[PDB]
């Protein structure tokens, strides 16, 4: 694990297919908290407990409050210099006939807002819904997503659940369905999309340089992506404020906010 | 592949 930017740049200059894996840390400097420690809580509950099939099945109103809140917070948010460096890198290399692809754990769409085109959102999106009856996935940026959620989603401990009746939670507007919608987001304990996983596999297999940016490397299976490329003999560069369990697997580690390290790295 | 923390 070197911290030599110059050695990384040598590899960067020659790379024809760069995979950039990102986690919540890439959006921290945008004012979107990660789930590490404090941001991992909402009212009395842990985010990793709310983001489960069990929690939603038994209390879809509380879970929707939680997602509504996040959708609303995400409204004000802007890509940071980390996101911008990544998008600009893709566009510049694209004109050289070189490839950059972003594989993100994040559901916040900030990579998209920054202009990134080659993007695999492996955990879905905060701004998509899926119908729990007919399975139809739709884009949704409505604020609020439904009338009953207005002013709701307050994260403060002791905030009673709005306890919205299920017919007044977001409902499918497909012809003759009316089903309860859920956020189109992969929850803990759910399968990732097999089609997306095969796209991920094709990128990992063909790439020649990999960056792992702002991820804890403890969410599976995404945590195994970069280790797998590094096993193939490919250089992996980690950009994170801390070391992680995967750190010593990687060729490079650059400590600090990725917003301040990425722009120089990717110029 | 199941999403796990
Ligand atoms: N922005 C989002 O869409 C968003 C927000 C919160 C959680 N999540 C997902 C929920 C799930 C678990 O979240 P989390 O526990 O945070 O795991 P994670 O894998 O997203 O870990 C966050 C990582 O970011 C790191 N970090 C924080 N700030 C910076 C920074 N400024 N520059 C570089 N790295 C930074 C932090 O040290 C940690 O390693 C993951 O799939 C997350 O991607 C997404
Ligand atoms: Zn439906």
């Amino acid at each position: 694990p070197s911290s030599s930017m110059a050695d990384f740049r040598k590899f960067f200059a020659k790379a024809k297919h760069i995979v950039i894996i990102s986690g919540a840390g890439v959006s921290a400097e945008s004012g979107v908290p990660t789930f590490r420690g404090a941001g991992g809580y909402w009212r009395k509950w842990q985010a990793q407990d709310l983001a489960t099939p069990l929690a939603f099945a038994h209390n879809p109103s509380r879970v929707w409050e939680f997602y509504h809140y996040r959708r609303e917070v995400m409204g004000s948010k802007e890509p940071n210099a980390g996101h911008r460096a990544i998008a600009e890198c893709e566009t510049r290399l694209g004109k050289q006939g070189r490839r950059v692809v972003v594989i993100t754990q994040n559901i916040d769409e900030l990579h998209r807002k920054a202009g990134t085109k080659n993007l695999l959102e492996i955990h879905g999106s905060l701004f998509k819904t899926r119908c729990t009856s007919c399975g139809v996935v739709a884009e949704n940026y409505k604020s609020p997503i439904c009338p009953a959620l207005s002013g709701k989603g307050a994260p403060e401990p002791g905030t009673q659940d709005a306890s919205i009746p299920v017919e007044k939670l977001p409902r499918c507007e497909e012809a003759g369905c009316g089903g309860l919608l859920r956020p189109h987001v992969v929850w803990f304990g759910e399968n990732l999309d097999p089609a997306i996983l095969e796209e991920v596999d094709r990128e990992l297999a063909h790439c020649d340089l990999c960056l792992v940016v702002g991820t804890s490397s403890v969410v599976y299976p995404a945590a195994m992506f970069a280790p797998q490329v590094a096993a193939r003999g490919v250089p992996v560069a980690e950009f994170n404020t801390e070391t992680t369990p995967a750190t010593n697997r990687f060729r490079f580690h650059f400590q600090g906010p990725c917003g301040t390290t990425l722009p120089e790295a990717l110029a | 592949a199941v999403k796990c923390a």
